[PDB]
């Protein structure tokens, strides 16, 4: 009565389709990657060239 | 966030993008002024009449 209800619907919902490729840590990955260059990737260039 | 990586490609050099168009746009339409005064020399305008006086 809590696997689906507590850990498959709390551990696999982020899971799914979410964070696969931004959270690769515990909340960190999207911090310095996406947050860090992925959202300053263009900033980096895109004012100086 | 995975296109913001092509954003930060192709928007990154997004106005890298279209500042090199509108200098590949007046490759043309300047040819009718800019690209007419090589012509006045290469119609043969220029070439037979600083020859002509």
């Amino acid at each position: 009565e809590s696997l689906p209800s507590n850990v498959v619907s709390s551990a696999q919902v982020l899971a799914n389709v979410a964070n696969l490729l931004n959270i690769r840590d515990t909340e960190l990955s999207s911090f310095l990657v996406a947050m860090g260059d992925i959202s300053l990737r263009k900033t980096g260039v895109e004012e100086k060239r | 966030i995975i296109e913001e990586i092509e954003r930060d490609e192709a928007a990154l050099r997004e106005d890298l993008y279209s500042a090199d168009r509108k200098f590949a746009e007046y490759y043309n339409v300047l040819e009718q002024i800019l690209g007419v005064l090589i012509k006045l020399v290469k119609d043969l305008k220029l070439e037979h009449q600083h020859k002509y006086n």
